[PDB]
């Protein structure tokens, strides 16, 4: 996360690295997702709108999962073995995030709904707990 | 791959005068340039990093300047021991590339 | 004072195997990346391979990729380069090199200290 | 230990193939250019490129949306530049043309026509009898020597604004934040299939919008050796894109001291006619070194046999036929549009074992760019003598069908589609869409 | 239990405030994605959606409720705003009906929330100074 | 195994009242929505009313809205349907039905199991 | 309200052959279609959900396919106990709607 | 303050940094609300406002100060940036005056904040993996 002894850190630098290794370079990708009449002017305006839209699309999902302002955020949703039966070592040491995305693509929407429901339940439970004071 | 070009290939200057070595990059490398000195039969030694900062233990007579595409190394007061092949290296785009070397010859 | 001493270089037949070692002392070995730089006779310095501080990430040049294998042993402060299926153009003087610093927001693959280097010859 | 929980990772290095709106960036070093680079964002003086180790990506130069986007942008810029200029509706009148025979060489005989006509004045009730010099390719006989402009039965030409410059300025195509451009750094990439060496950039290198038909001018050269790229090499209906490793210099000139004459055809509207050639009249031509061209053609043949065989006769023949825009090396040089007869270049047979070539070139003023019918442009005359030096970076060849046990293969030049000009430069780039959000199992659990 | 018949955008608009509070993520996830004449309307729509979402997010942020679906605050409820009982608000009212009631007092509540959040930040800074 | 047994159906005069009960066993009753589906003689199945797992939300078809009342007793694993002011067109075979799954980002009102069904006849 | 159309109203196929039952929706219901079997005097039994997935305990003879507006149910190996009215249900738009049924007759 | 004469956009621009720090929400709530070329120019202005707000929010996030008006950090104050006393900063100058003084050293502080947050995130991750 702070790159002690890293050869070099750059946008998508750890794209071919394993998920475990690429998980220590999230800051590198995260900080480049927002910064980087004539025909060109319209194209630039469309590009800016697209960038804002794409950034906010992920930011909203992070917000409604309770992971706002976090790069690695643990959740209360247990991992259903049906989504992927590979061992933890088989995922974080012998696989890359690009390969992983191709495996859990079919189950992404199911996971997202579970995360949203879990966050809502956590918020309600916290409200109830605080109401006892 | 950024290509570093060193001119002249060989430079001859008598002791006591200023020696200027020029390194040119195919693309702009900002300040990410370093200078190395390799005496014959010896490992290269870092002289300048960042194109202007001097490595620890380097005499002040070694001065490097430049930014972007053009960089120069200036040795204000050449001395006898200042005889070696001087390499420029960019560390802006991976892989890092070295210059072909500027053989310095005492005149 | 940082010392880097190479070893293992010598005469190897084409298609053979060779392993180099670089004992490093005087600095936190695990906190800095290590590079291998070769200088073929009559040529400038060339990048061969690099390894991150903890050894999780290793980088290779196109020429040597798939044949060389860089590894480090943080316990004993040693850097290894295993060469296989060597070729004639692989003959050079290989320097084990210490990367200057580590940065998360810029590029810092310049070198503070270089090892003496070892001569590797490929001939029949 | 056996219980795993969903962990949300933000910023994971994942991406997908995507099509986006690439905006332009140009060097700020360089408001009178067809490609309105003054409206382009300044480029980064030190472009950032990240080496994606271990990453192998699938490229396809023949299905790259970047080429279509560039084609559309170039056409739009052309139209926008032509919008404010003078419309030559009054120029569609009967012309009484006669041959120019004032110190003309035999080759340039009957090519220039001295046309006189009645043209509207600044006053709607007065006409002026003016004359102009028109190339034989622009006028058509009406059926006395009565002529008319070639375009009068298809569209009204819009005179190009004399101040606006046609010089190609490099354009860097940049992707918006959240998108990335992957560059294939492989030196032997053939435009399709996996690229073992990949790198990610935010803007492409400067791509000059050079428009040419048979020869790729002022392009980027192959780093190692000549590269033959084709969507399907076996198919003979697919053009072959050849990239040179070393350029071939071509010297094109217009040895006519042209004079520009301004005719006021209305209030605030001026038509720029060709007054009179000062001195002798000679044909325009281009020169390429015979030895250099032979060497490059030999290299092209050597790299061509890889796909056809070591024991096949490779012969080059001039263009089969069609309109002048496809059968000649069309290009624009200093504002004047040339159409060179590249018959001396692609004329040889290669068996499996000082001077210069002068290419006669014809010149037009009515231009139909982008193969569009009904939208022409009139290039104003350029005063003085024109001379430009360019590099032949590549070729757009076409093979001949009908093998029937062909021990010989015939390749002829072919232009037509202008996307092949852009494709030769955007072959190594592809746009991808980043997916920073990822979910993976871990033993970590949220604390309550 | 978790036995919703079906969850959809605004599906709980007719349910009681208590029941509709369990479907906040259903609405929250559809607030960002549910030249020619048609080419400008689409661009304006996209920009407008982004602006509205960011306005709501900013209001959440300056209240200290950033990244929260149900956020509790330190602003006591004023009986002037609504004298109805808690039982008759969360079990005999829909959010649509509630909104039509606390509308003349929404800006007052927003200002109070902002002031309270600022005071909380200042107090937290003061406390951290002692440590 | 999942079992759903209906009861309470019978002859009722028009404008009368009737209550049906469905005892469900073999699954977590409170975690699944329960629907009432009726099939008038000589006609296909049609939706009557539904209730969520915890019973907060109840849904009614336009024809029966305001007259019927669906309720559940999670403790006793029972599902009720209280009809009031019945009409001649309410005669059908009423099935107590279990929703197959509970999904948040999609629709899942398909039915894993159906009760045997009880005939309700409205006539004078 | 989405209207589900089942054709043919009645189908007669002898045992051992393939019987194809078609269901059509007034508007696209994605892949959200379910098939039920109701033998006389018995509650309907779920066969297919999602238009292609087979319910637990359903033999491999029943195969479902289709997406959007056109859906079909296939019984590769008809048997003497497949006589029943088959209903297609859409769970894409509330309220869910059933097809009128397709009586299958043992020829 | 607890009781203020009036709170307005930039109203505390002339107050000391201590007093102006109690009106952060006043400025924060006004940073987002306020065919032809006029439509295009308006669209550019609105998009620019959105981009500036998002850039500020991202800067806060990468420092670990997400959704906070006043956020304490682990970066020590280098006296080279400014040698003024705490009392002489928070009670004898305004934010405008302060900004003009540390304008040169702003980017240095931003980079230090980003790197410190990176170190804190590494420490968090390592501690979590330890358990
Ligand atoms: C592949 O790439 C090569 C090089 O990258 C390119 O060749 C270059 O072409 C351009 C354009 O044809 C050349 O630039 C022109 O040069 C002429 C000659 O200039 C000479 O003298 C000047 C001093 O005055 C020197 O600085 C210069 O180096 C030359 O020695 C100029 O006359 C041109 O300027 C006129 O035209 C411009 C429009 O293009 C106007 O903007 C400009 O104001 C000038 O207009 C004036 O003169 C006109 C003619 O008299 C007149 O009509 C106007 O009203 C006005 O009075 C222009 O600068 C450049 O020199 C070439 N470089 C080389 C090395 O040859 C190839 O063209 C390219 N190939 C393809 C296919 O794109
Ligand atoms: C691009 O892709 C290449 C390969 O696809 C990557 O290079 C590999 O990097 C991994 C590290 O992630 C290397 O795996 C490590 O090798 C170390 C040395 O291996 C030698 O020695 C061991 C005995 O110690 C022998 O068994 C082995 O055969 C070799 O002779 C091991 O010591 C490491 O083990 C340690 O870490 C693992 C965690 O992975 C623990 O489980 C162990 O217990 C132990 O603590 C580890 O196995 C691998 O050798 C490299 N292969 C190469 C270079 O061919 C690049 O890193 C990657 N680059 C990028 C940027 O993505
Ligand atoms: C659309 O709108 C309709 C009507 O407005 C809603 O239907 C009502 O839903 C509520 C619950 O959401 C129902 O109220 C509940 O009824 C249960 C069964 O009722 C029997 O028991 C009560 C007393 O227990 C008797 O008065 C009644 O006559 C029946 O004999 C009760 O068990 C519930 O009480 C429990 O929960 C409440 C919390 O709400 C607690 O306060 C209680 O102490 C107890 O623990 C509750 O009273 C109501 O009957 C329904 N009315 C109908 C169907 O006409 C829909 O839910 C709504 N749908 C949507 C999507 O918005
Ligand atoms: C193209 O044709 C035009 C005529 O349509 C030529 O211009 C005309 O040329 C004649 C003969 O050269 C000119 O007549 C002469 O003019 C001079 C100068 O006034 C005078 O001293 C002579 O006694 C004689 O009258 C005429 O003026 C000139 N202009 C016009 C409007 O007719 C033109 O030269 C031709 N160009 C080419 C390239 O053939
Ligand atoms: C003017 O030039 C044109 C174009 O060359 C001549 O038109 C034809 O030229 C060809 C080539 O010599 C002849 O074969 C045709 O017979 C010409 N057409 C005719 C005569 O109608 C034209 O003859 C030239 N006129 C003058 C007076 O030189
Ligand atoms: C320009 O217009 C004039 C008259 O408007 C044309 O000259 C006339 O041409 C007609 C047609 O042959 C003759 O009948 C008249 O006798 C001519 N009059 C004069 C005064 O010349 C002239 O031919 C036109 N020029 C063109 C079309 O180039
Ligand atoms: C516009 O005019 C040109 C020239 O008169 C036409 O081109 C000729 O068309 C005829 C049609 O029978 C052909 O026989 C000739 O070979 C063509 N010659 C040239 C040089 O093109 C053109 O077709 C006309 N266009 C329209 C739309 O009417
Ligand atoms: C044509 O190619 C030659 C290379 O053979 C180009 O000339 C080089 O231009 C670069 C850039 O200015 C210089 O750094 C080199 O020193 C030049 N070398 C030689 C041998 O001239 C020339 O610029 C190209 N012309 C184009 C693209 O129009
Ligand atoms: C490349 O082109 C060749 C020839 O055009 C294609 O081969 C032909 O394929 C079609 C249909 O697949 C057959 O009907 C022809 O008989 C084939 N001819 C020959 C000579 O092979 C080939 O399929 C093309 N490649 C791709 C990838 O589409
Ligand atoms: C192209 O090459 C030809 C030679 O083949 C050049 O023509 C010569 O130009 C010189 C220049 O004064 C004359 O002295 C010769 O008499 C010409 N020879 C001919 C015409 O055979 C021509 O100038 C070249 N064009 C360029 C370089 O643009
Ligand atoms: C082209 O013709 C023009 C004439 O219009 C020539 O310009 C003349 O140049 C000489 C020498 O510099 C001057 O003494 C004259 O005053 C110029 N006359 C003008 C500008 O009207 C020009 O030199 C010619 N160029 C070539 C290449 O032949
Ligand atoms: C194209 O023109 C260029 C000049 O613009 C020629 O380059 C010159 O060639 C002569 C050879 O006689 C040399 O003496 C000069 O030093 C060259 N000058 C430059 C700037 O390169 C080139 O030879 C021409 N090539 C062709 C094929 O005509
Ligand atoms: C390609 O070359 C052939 C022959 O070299 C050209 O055909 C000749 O064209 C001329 C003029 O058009 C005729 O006089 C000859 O009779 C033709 N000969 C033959 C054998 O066809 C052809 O025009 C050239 N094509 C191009 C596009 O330049
Ligand atoms: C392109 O040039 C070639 C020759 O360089 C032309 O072919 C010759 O044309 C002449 C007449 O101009 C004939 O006499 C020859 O027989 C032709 N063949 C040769 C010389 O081999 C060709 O016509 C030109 N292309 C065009 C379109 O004119
Ligand atoms: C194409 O190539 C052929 C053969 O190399 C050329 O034909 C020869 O041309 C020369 C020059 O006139 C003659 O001396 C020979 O007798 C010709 N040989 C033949 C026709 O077999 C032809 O000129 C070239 N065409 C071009 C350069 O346009
Ligand atoms: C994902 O779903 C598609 C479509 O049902 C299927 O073809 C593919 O095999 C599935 N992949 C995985 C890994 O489940
Ligand atoms: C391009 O290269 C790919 C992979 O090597 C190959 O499949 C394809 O046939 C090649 N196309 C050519 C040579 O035209
Ligand atoms: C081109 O070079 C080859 C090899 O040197 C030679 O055989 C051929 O004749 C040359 N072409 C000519 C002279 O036109
Ligand atoms: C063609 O020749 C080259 C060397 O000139 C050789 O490498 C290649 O194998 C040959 N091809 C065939 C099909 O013999
Ligand atoms: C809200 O204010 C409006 C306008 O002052 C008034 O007509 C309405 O009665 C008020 N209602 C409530 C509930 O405050
Ligand atoms: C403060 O910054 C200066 C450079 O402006 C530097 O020399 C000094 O070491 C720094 N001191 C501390 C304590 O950070
Ligand atoms: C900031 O730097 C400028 C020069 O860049 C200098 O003039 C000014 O005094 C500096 N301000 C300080 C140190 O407060």
């Amino acid at each position: 996360a702070v790159g002690i002894g890293a050869v070099f850190l750059g946008f998508l630098g750890a794209a071919g690295s394993t998920m475990g290794a690429a998980s220590m370079t999230l800051t590198v990708q995260a900080r480049n997702l927002l910064s980087g009449l004539t025909v060109w002017g319209i194209k630039q305006l469309q590009a800016r709108v697209l960038a804002v839209e794409r950034y906010l699309r992920d930011q909203q999902l992070l917000g409604i999962w309770g992971c706002s302002g976090k790069l690695i955020c643990c959740t209360n949703v247990p991992w259903n073995s049906s989504w992927s039966n590979r061992n933890l070592s088989e995922i974080w040491d012998n696989m890359t995030w690009l390969q992983w995305d191709k495996e859990i693509s079919n189950y992404t929407q199911i996971i997202y709904g579970l995360l949203e429901e879990s966050q809502n339940q956590q918020e309600k439970n916290e409200q109830d707990l605080l109401a006892l004071d | 791959e950024i290509v570093m070009t060193q001119s002249p290939a060989t430079l001859s200057v008598s002791p006591g005068e200023r020696a200027t070595l020029s390194c040119r990059a195919s693309q702009g490398v900002s300040s990410k340039l370093a200078w190395y000195q390799q005496k014959p039969g010896q490992a290269p030694r870092l002289l300048i990093y960042g194109a202007s900062t001097r490595a620890t233990g380097i005499p002040a007579r070694f001065s490097g300047s430049g930014s972007g595409t053009e960089f120069t190394l200036t040795i204000s007061s050449l001395q006898s021991e200042d005889f070696a092949v001087y390499y420029c290296q960019q560390y802006h785009n991976w892989p890092y590339t070295f210059g072909q070397g500027t053989k310095l010859e005492i005149k | 004072e940082v010392q880097l001493v190479e070893s293992g270089g010598g005469l190897v037949q084409p298609g053979g195997s060779l392993r180099l070692s670089c004992s490093a002392s005087g600095f936190t070995f695990s906190s800095y990346a290590m590079h291998w730089v070769r200088q073929a006779p009559g040529k400038g310095l060339e990048y061969v391979s690099a390894i991150s501080g903890n050894g999780d990430s290793t980088y290779y040049a196109d020429s040597v990729r798939g044949r060389f294998t860089i590894s480090r042993d943080n316990s004993k402060n040693t850097l290894y380069l295993q060469m296989s299926s060597l070729r004639a153009e692989d003959t050079a003087v290989y320097y084990c090199v210490k990367q200057a610093a580590y940065c998360t927001r810029t590029s810092c693959y310049y070198f503070d200290y270089w090892g003496q280097g070892t001569l590797v010859t490929v001939s029949s | 230990a056996e219980n795993l929980w969903v962990t949300v990772y933000y910023g994971v290095p994942v991406w997908k193939d995507a099509e986006t709106t690439l905006f332009c960036a140009s060097d700020a070093k360089a408001k009178h250019n067809v490609w309105a680079t003054h409206a382009c964002v300044p480029t980064d003086p030190n472009p950032q490129e990240i080496h994606l180790e271990n990453v192998t990506e699938e490229f396809n130069m023949w299905k790259n949306n970047m080429v279509e986007q560039m084609h559309t942008d170039i056409i739009s810029l052309w139209d926008q530049s032509l919008k404010p200029c003078v419309k030559l509706t009054p120029l569609c009148v009967t012309l009484q043309c006669t041959n120019v025979t004032n110190n003309i060489t035999d080759d340039m005989r009957g090519e220039l026509k001295n046309c006189s006509f009645n043209m509207t004045t600044e006053l709607r009730d007065k006409k002026q009898k003016v004359y102009s010099l028109f190339y034989r390719l622009d006028v058509v006989q009406i059926n006395n020597k009565e002529y008319r402009l070639i375009n009068c039965n298809t569209s009204a030409c819009t005179q190009a604004c004399p101040k606006v410059s046609f010089e190609p300025i490099p354009i860097h195509y940049c992707a918006p934040a959240g998108f990335a451009i992957l560059k294939c750094k492989d030196k032997k990439f053939n435009g399709t299939g996996p690229c073992p060496s990949v790198s990610t950039v935010q803007c492409t290198h400067g791509i000059k919008p050079v428009v040419s038909t048979q020869l790729l001018l002022n392009g980027s050269l192959a780093e190692e050796e000549v590269m033959i790229r084709s969507e399907n090499i076996t198919n003979n209906a697919k053009n072959i894109l050849v990239q040179f490793n070393t350029p071939v210099q071509i010297n094109c000139t217009r040895p006519n001291n042209n004079t520009r004459k301004s005719i006021r055809i209305g209030p605030g509207q001026a038509f720029y006619a060709t007054g009179d050639i000062i001195g002798d009249i000679r044909q325009a031509h281009c020169n390429v070194s015979k030895a250099t061209w032979n060497e490059t053609l030999g290299k092209v043949v050597k790299q061509l046999r890889k796909h056809f065989g070591n024991n096949t006769i490779i012969r080059f023949a001039n263009s089969s036929g069609g309109d002048l825009e496809v059968t000649t090396h069309s290009f624009n040089c200093g504002g004047e549009f040339f159409y060179c007869n590249t018959s001396g270049l692609f004329n040889s047979t290669w068996i499996s074992n000082n001077d210069s070539i002068t290419l006669p070139c014809r010149i037009k003023q009515i231009i139909n760019m982008w193969q569009r019918i009904g939208q022409c442009m009139y290039a104003p005359p350029i005063q003085g003598v024109i001379r430009c030096v360019s590099n032949i970076t590549g070729l757009i060849l076409t093979r001949d069908g009908g093998s029937t046990n062909s021990t010989t293969e015939t390749f002829r030049p072919g232009g037509g589609d202008m996307r092949d000009n852009w494709r030769s430069e955007l072959y190594k780039y592809k746009v991808v869409k980043i997916e920073p959000l990822g979910v993976a199992p871990t033993r970590c659990k949220r604390r309550v």
